[PDB]
């Protein structure tokens, strides 16, 4: 029994327990999204296929761990589907080969949130699984708990929709300014969506954002957001209709805004957020 | 959810000048008044017109320049002797060669003005017969 | 070159000024009592007098001098007194230059010479005068007359 | 004690009146101003009404004389006129010193007056370039073809110093010339502003 | 005063017209509102009770001790004046030697022959405070209109309309002003400022209620709204404006003190025997030291040198300037509050070159203290070290402390080369703040970036005789970041013969952006005035040509050239056509051009400015003017510059005053002067050349002392009538030189010239002619005249008449 990996080092800390370091590749699917696929990185084999037979199975009470412990989902165990954490024993899988075959365990998650995702840092607790390994040599049984840790900064999305980027930095020209914002929104199912504007403002019509800089700020210069033909105010649900599965953009345009009379030369910097609302 | 970083920059653009040939005439003077050391002629007010300024200009600094002499005043370029030029303002400041002056720009009309004054005086007294020629160059600085 | 200011102006020079000075006669008729003498003899004390020329310009180079007045019937080259009753009886005032010469009375400007001066420095003309008895003797009275110092520019 | 405006007064044709500033310097003396209009011949003419001919001046004060025109266009329009102006000064004296025998003086300043006609051909700025001579053995005759007035000063015929001479238009003026003179003639003319023009030579025919 | 008529004209009899001038008429009154003169100068006008005396006229004036103090006479140089009372006659003619009386009621004057040896001392150029005009109860209006014609290729249809309006009001001694605009794009009023100031004559202050700003000297400019109690330096004369040390000298006897400077004499006066003070030295820091000596009569001269310095913060001993402001804070920002503060400054002069100053700012959440001492020591220059201890308050409830310092040094030299003028080294800590930072709050850390150190450097240089080098540069440091603010400027000024050469250089650098900007341009000015022929009326003359070449050392090479001159004789229409060419730098070219037609008429100013470029074209146009609403009506004219000099001339239709181009007179006869002075004397001259044939003025010299923001009239009595020349003969005998000819029908009189000629102005068609040359013994020449109706289109008529008796 040796689950040798190529991307990380499965150091057996605590006997059977180990801390494997694998990568994260979230796959946005229909209905049930993929979070962690252990069937492509960890290769579990047997050095003695003629004298002993490994029987890897899963016990009960194995939920997530860390900040994702309040979620749920399903799990795929060698083709068979089961909800995440199983109340009962899953059937055993035989292991009698020297060929480095993977461990077919795929972790899923039920989308209860619309568009946003949870940022996972490198080297953190993800999910706690209590495994179980028996043998045909004797009636002995040993317990061991493996932990899934990360090695990079990959944000796992929760919903069935995924945006292009999360950190978009645009550069405005020196007054006038009209540049588009590249942002594409794709989903796995044709459903209705809705976005709105939310930020720090100080005007009366709720269309001019504030300017919070750090070194020599500007006065009388505001940030105004709009589409091709209509200025979009703050806190207004704007629908687009039937969202396809192709590259669908918003069509936003960032422009300047004058509030006061006296304009002093300075630096312009603000914070603009967005939140998708299901319809 | 999704963060948007918006960064901009406001620059300063120069304005448009209107007047560039404000000729101040002194007329005719007598030699009896400039005989004694410490007398002067009458003042002559003059102003400038700086309108049509774009968004990004609030501080206009004007710089003076010209020829000087051993005293510290302006050098006459005529055939007359013992006579100099003095430039002052509405606050009692001596505007020499290289003097600066920064005023504020109104926003409701987007204009700017520079009121000045040119008189005629002597220092040592006893002005000779000749003409008075003086060229004053003013360069506009934007910041 | 954005804004230029042209300063223009012209002045004119002033002419000279003449300062006058009076002259008192303190001869007290010393030689006019016992003389009983011809008209060619006149022993009178020389009373000097000067004309002040205090500051001029550069527009004055050479001027002309002259002395006009009322001549006498006995001699046109002499200065008569006032026709009063409290005066003497027959006198004359002879004018003299720096070189002690007889100045011609009522001479025109077409028979005179020029006089060059220097600007900046103050000018001073030192002239002289004396008296001259004309008639057979001099009675007591008052010696009063007048003169005229007329200059001429260029 | 008497200071006029300038050495000469230029009166162009077409004007109405001129100004003449008189500045007194003696503060502790009172002077009387008495003016009239003479001519080059000696006749006391009355074709120029001057205003205030009799006025007293006390202390340091400045006034302005005015000269009108009363000629009724009886002058030739081909040349200028040479007129003279006199300013007579009368001083003052005390009351308690009449028992002595003093002597007062009279000051008369002789200034010239010109009459420039209108619509001429040659301007007076270059009216001193045309000057022809006639070098006689014992004399010198100047020729002024231009109908204007020229004041020739500092006349030098080499190492000799001559006097001033005035030349009328379209006439001849014979002046004295010494036998020990040079060849070239150097002279400096006088303009209308009373300034001093620089040196300029000239060869004759 | 007795003249001799023997040499006046060459006969026994000329006019008994010599008594009238000096002592002509004696009279018993008294109170008839006579002026008071003191050595030919108008001081004031009071009512002096005249009594019976023993003099040339017969009457003597009666003054007091307190009235002679404000006149100018030293009461301490006269013994026995203090023993008298304050309500009796002072015998000045007997006690004070050589003090005669001279009363002339014909022109309302009273002269006092007082010598300067018994008089006191005052500065040369003193103006009396009782000769100030507060104003005329009227109003004030001013306006300005402008427009634009901006046109482009793609999206080039826009228009602008900028209108201005200035409302003023002057009732009594109050100065009420108002300013407003009117914008119009392709749209309402907007108030800017409204204050109410009031000058103070005895305490020499300037009360201001409303909008205003403080001085920039101790603290930065703060726009406020409220009370403003401060003094003005404009009321002080020009002989006492600046810095001048007190010269202490002891003279044994009557000597002559000649103050010499750089080999030239600048002052020459007599001093009394004993102590004497000199306080009439002008401000000249860049002219070396002073050489004051005493030329005693024996030949003992005291040679001593006194150093001199020139710092504007240093004051003179005997002067005190203070300023107290109160009101709210208004900066016009939408992210600031309106707190309350209290600024008060005080400056006092001390002897031996010492100055003490300091002020405080008392706000609710701001306290700043300043304390500076200025030391002048002579040959080492000067030094002014101040300490600024402020205590601000951050808006996030955190109190902090901090102190500041400013190093200022000055140094002058006479003839080794050029000297330095100003060096400023400002230094502060991290916990230093300003008044404007505390007012910037939009609550419910923000920023922590202030100034650290400021360095100034400006060194001028004069090498040779026709060359001047100017060097100037600044320096500024901030905390935390490494942003360095530098602004270097260098220029060259040389004039070869008539042509002027100018070579400048700039180097700018900011903190919010990157890249060091520089510029190296030149300027060639060739005036075309003396190079061409000169004649009477060219209309092309007073022409000059300019030529500039710019180079920013980055590939962009541009140029500029323009020819400007005059066209009219009166110099009213001004043209300015300039052009250039672009290329390099970023690949942008083009041929720009400008055409501005400035015109200055009598009623309103108007200008046409044509602009041309590659893709931007526009036209400049605007009409200005000013409306003066007075009691006699409405008089138009040029726009004022807070100085109103009104000229009242009934009958004048085209008389230009003197020195103004385009300023004329309307059909009613009123004129305004926007270009004049304040708190001093002025000279309003009147040319009578364009007053061709019906109106003859009497005088043309006006001498009034206006103030700041007042209306002063100008009385000039005109005469209506025609002039004529006559020849009066008294029984085939001519009239003497100088007589009096009056008229009952007209206001004017006459003066008889030589040969029986009289000049009259403003006379009717017929009138009685009264001739009285001597004393009133008999009525002798009473005549008249009769002008013919045919002769009317002439300038002057000449006729004769004859006396009837």
């Amino acid at each position: 029994f040796a689950c040798k990996t190529a991307n990380g080092t499965a150091i057996p800390i605590g006997g059977g327990s180990a801390n494997v370091y694998v990568n994260l590749a979230p796959v946005v699917n229909v209905g049930q999204n993929l979070v962690v696929d252990l069937s492509t990185q960890i290769f579990c084999h047997n050095d003695y296929p003629e004298t002993i037979t490994d029987y890897v199975t899963l016990q009960r009470g194995s939920a997530y761990g860390g900040v994702l412990s309040n979620f749920s989902g399903t799990v795929k165990y060698s083709g068979s589907s089961y909800p995440f954490p199983t109340t009962s024993e899953t059937p055993r899988v035989v292991y009698n080969s020297r060929t480095d075959k993977p461990w077919p365990v795929a972790l899923y998650l039920t989308p209860v949130s619309s568009a946003g995702g949870v940022a996972i840092k490198a080297g953190s607790l993800i999910a706690v699984l209590i495994l179980r390994q028996t043998n045909n040599y004797n009636s002995d049984d040993f317990q061991f708990v493996w932990n899934i840790y990360a090695n990079n900064d990959v944000v796992v999305p929760t919903g069935g929709c995924d945006v292009s980027a999360r950190d978009v930095t645009v550069t405005l020209p020196d007054y006038p300014g009209s540049v588009p914002i590249p942002l594409t929104v794709y989903c796995a199912k044709s459903q209705n969506l809705g976005y709105y504007l939310s930020g720090t403002t100080a005007d009366a019509g709720n269309s001019i954002f504030t300017n919070t800089a750090s070194f020599s700020p500007a006065q009388g210069v505001g940030v105004q957001l709009t589409r091709n033909g209509t200025i979009i105010p703050a806190n207004n649900t704007v629908s687009l209709g039937a969202v396809g599965t192709s590259a669908v953009s918003l069509g936003l345009t960032a422009n300047y805004a004058r509030t006061g009379g006296q304009v002093t030369a300075g630096n312009v910097q603000s914070i603009i957020g967005v939140t998708f609302v299901y319809q | 959810d999704v963060t948007i970083t918006v960064n901009g920059k406001v620059v300063a653009k120069p304005c448009t000048v209107s007047t560039t040939n404000a000729t101040v005439d002194l007329g005719d003077l007598y030699s009896f008044s400039l005989m004694s050391a410490g007398a002067a002629s009458a003042w002559h007010d003059v102003a400038l017109e700086l309108t049509n300024c774009p968004v990004g200009t609030s501080r206009v600094t004007a710089s003076f320049s010209g020829a000087a002499d051993s005293t510290g005043y302006y050098k006459n370029q005529g055939t007359a002797q013992n006579i100099q030029l003095e430039l002052q303002d509405d606050s009692g400041n001596t505007l020499n060669t290289g003097a600066t002056k920064t005023v504020q720009v109104d926003d409701s009309s987007q204009s700017a003005h520079f009121p000045l004054q040119v008189r005629a005086l002597t220092v040592n007294g006893g002005a000779t017969q000749g003409t008075i020629q003086a060229v004053i160059s003013i360069t506009y600085t934007y910041s | 070159a954005d804004s230029t200011i042209t300063i223009r102006g012209y002045v004119r020079d002033n002419g000279c000024s003449v300062a006058a000075e009076s002259t008192n006669f303190t001869v007290d008729l010393m030689e006019n009592a016992a003389k009983q003498f011809n008209n060619i003899g006149a022993t009178t004390p020389v009373v000097p007098f000067r004309i002040l020329l205090s500051p001029c310009g550069n527009a004055v180079s050479a001027v002309k001098v002259g002395f006009t007045g009322v001549a006498d019937s006995h001699n046109a080259n002499l200065l008569a007194l006032e026709n009063t009753v409290s005066a003497a009886s027959g006198l004359g005032i002879q004018l003299l230059n720096e070189q002690q010469n007889q100045i011609p009375l009522n001479a025109p400007s077409s028979a005179l010479s020029w006089t060059t001066l220097t600007p900046g420095k103050p000018n001073t003309l030192n002239f002289y005068a004396r008296l001259m008895a004309t008639q057979v003797p001099v009675t007591a009275g008052h010696i009063n007359a007048t003169a005229t110092f007329t200059l001429e520019y260029q | 004690g008497v200071a006029l405006g300038a050495t000469r007064v230029i009166y162009p044709a077409g004007q109405k009146q001129e100004q003449l500033a008189v500045t007194n310097n003696d503060e502790n003396s009172t002077y009387l101003i008495q003016s009239w209009v003479e001519n080059a011949d000696g006749v006391k003419d009355g074709r120029f009404i001057v205003t205030p001919p009799l006025f007293a001046m006390k202390g340091k004060k400045e006034n302005t004389l005015r000269i009108l025109d009363a000629t009724n266009n009886q002058l030739p329009q081909d040349r200028e006129s040479l007129f003279w102006m006199n300013v007579k000064a009368i001083p003052s004296m005390d009351k308690s010193k009449l028992t002595e025998n003093t002597l007062q003086l009279a000051i008369i300043s002789r200034i010239k007056l010109y009459y420039r006609p209108a619509k001429l051909a040659l301007p007076p700025d270059q009216a001193a370039e045309k000057l022809r001579f006639r070098r006689s053995a014992n004399s010198l005759t100047l020729i002024n073809p231009t109908p204007y007035y020229l004041t020739v000063t500092e006349l030098n015929a080499g190492t000799r110093v001559l006097e001033n001479a005035l030349v009328p238009p379209m006439g001849e003026s014979t002046v004295k010339l010494p036998s020990d003179a040079g060849s070239n003639i150097t002279y400096r003319t006088i303009n209308d502003y009373g300034a001093l023009t620089p040196k300029m030579t000239g060869v004759m025919e | 005063l007795y003249f001799n008529p023997r040499f006046l004209a060459d006969d026994p009899q000329a006019v008994a017209d010599l008594s009238r001038f000096e002592n002509g008429q004696e009279l018993p009154p008294g109170t008839y509102r006579v002026d008071i003169y003191l050595n030919n100068g108008y001081m004031a006008t009071r009512d002096v009770t005249f009594n019976t005396g023993d003099s040339e006229q017969g009457i003597v004036p009666c003054l007091t001790r307190a009235q002679l103090a404000s006149m100018g006479l030293n009461t301490a140089s006269v013994a026995g004046m203090n023993l008298l009372a304050d309500d009796a006659c002072v015998p000045l003619t007997t006690m004070v030697q050589d003090a005669t009386a001279h009363l002339d009621v014909g022109q309302q004057r009273l002269n006092l022959t007082i010598p300067q040896a018994f008089m006191s001392n005052r500065a040369r150029g003193y103006i009396p405070p009782e000769l100030w005009d507060p104003g005329i109860n009227a109003g004030l209006l001013n306006y300005n209109f402008s427009g634009n014609s901006v046109q482009n290729r793609i999206g080039g249809n826009s228009h602008y309309a900028y209108l201005n309006l200035q409302s003023g009001l002057n009732i009594g001694a109050w100065r009420l002003r108002d300013n407003t605009t009117w914008s119009y794009n392709s749209n309402k009023w907007q108030h800017i400022n409204t204050w109410l100031e009031r000058d103070i004559i005895p305490l020499r202050s300037r009360l201001t209620l409303g909008d205003g700003y403080t001085q920039g000297d101790i603290f930065d400019g703060i726009n406020f709204r409220g009370a403003q109690l401060a003094s003005d330096d404009n009321m002080l004369p020009d002989s006492q404006r600046g810095f001048a040390p007190v010269i202490h000298g002891i003279a044994r006897g009557t000597a002559q003190v000649t103050i010499k400077q750089n080999g030239y004499d600048i002052y020459n006066s007599t001093v009394p025997p004993g102590p004497f003070t000199i306080n009439d030295i002008y401000a000249a820091g860049n002219s070396g030291d002073l050489q004051v000596t005493i030329k005693e009569a024996d030949g003992s001269t005291q040679i001593f040198t006194v150093p001199y310095s020139s710092v504007p913060l240093l004051q003179r001993e005997g002067h005190t300037r203070y300023s107290i402001t109160a009101g709210e804070y208004r900066s016009g920002n939408a992210q600031q509050e309106k707190p309350r503060f209290f600024q008060s400054t005080l400056l006092h002069g001390l002897p031996a070159g010492w100055t003490i100053y300091g002020g405080t700012q008392l706000a609710d959440r701001y306290r700043a203290f300043n304390f500076g001492i200025g030391k002048n020591m002579g040959a080492l220059g000067a030094l002014s070290v101040d300490m600024t201890q402020a205590n601000s308050t951050l808006p996030d409830d955190s109190q902090h402390d901090g102190q500041s310092v400013r190093f200022l040094y000055n140094k002058s030299l006479n003839e080794s080369g050029t000297n330095i003028q100003l060096v400023g080294y400002r230094y502060s800590t991290s916990g230093y703040f300003n008044f404007a930072d505390t007012t910037y709050s939009r609550m419910n850390y923000n920023l922590a970036y202030n100034k650290r150190g400021k360095l100034q450097l400006t060194v001028t240089q004069q090498l040779g005789r026709t060359s001047t080098l100017y060097l100037s540069g600044s320096h500024q440091t901030y905390w935390g970041t490494s942003n360095v603010d530098e602004q270097f400027q260098a220029g060259l000024n040389t004039a070869f013969e008539d042509i002027n050469w100018t070579l400048s250089y700039s180097l700018t650098k900011n903190a919010w952006q990157k890249g060091r900007d520089q510029m190296l341009a030149l300027n060639v000015n060739i005036p075309f005035s003396h190079w061409l022929r000169s004649d009477s009326k060219s209309q092309w003359r007073h022409a000059s040509a300019s030529y500039s070449m710019s180079h920013d050392l980055n590939g962009r090479m541009t140029n500029l050239a323009g020819v400007y001159g005059t066209l009219l004789e009166d110099n009213n229409l001004s043209y300015s056509v300039q052009t250039g060419y672009a290329g390099g730098g970023d690949g942008n070219s083009g041929s720009t051009g400008y055409a501005t037609l400035n015109y200055r008429g009598g009623y309103g100013n108007a200008n046409i400015g044509y602009s041309h470029s590659d893709d931007i074209k526009q036209l400049y146009y605007g009409v200005s003017g000013g409306v003066l609403a007075h009691a006699n009506g409405v008089t138009l004219g040029q726009p004022l510059n807070d100085t109103v000099v009104l000229v009242k001339a009934p009958g004048a239709k085209d008389a230009k005053v003197e020195n103004q181009t385009g300023v004329r007179t309307d059909w009613r006869g009123y004129a305004v002067l926007p270009y004049a002075t304040e708190y001093r004397e002025n000279r309003v001259a009147l040319d009578t050349n364009t007053l061709a044939d019906n109106v003859d003025l009497d005088n043309a010299v006006a001498n009034v002392v206006p103030t700041r923001g007042a209306i002063v009239r100008a009385e000039f009595k005109a005469r209506v009538g025609i002039k004529l020349l006559m020849t009066l003969t008294h029984n085939n005998k001519p009239l003497p030189f100088g007589a009096m000819v009056t008229s009952e029908s007209s206001q004017s009189s006459g003066i008889v010239a030589d040969n029986g000629q009289v000049y009259l102005s403003g006379m009717p068609l017929a009138g009685k002619v009264q001739v009285k040359w001597g004393e009133e013994e008999n009525a002798h020449c009473v005549a008249n005249y009769q002008l013919p109706p045919e002769s009317q289109q002439q300038l002057l008529t000449q006729l004769s008449a004859e006396c009837r008796s």
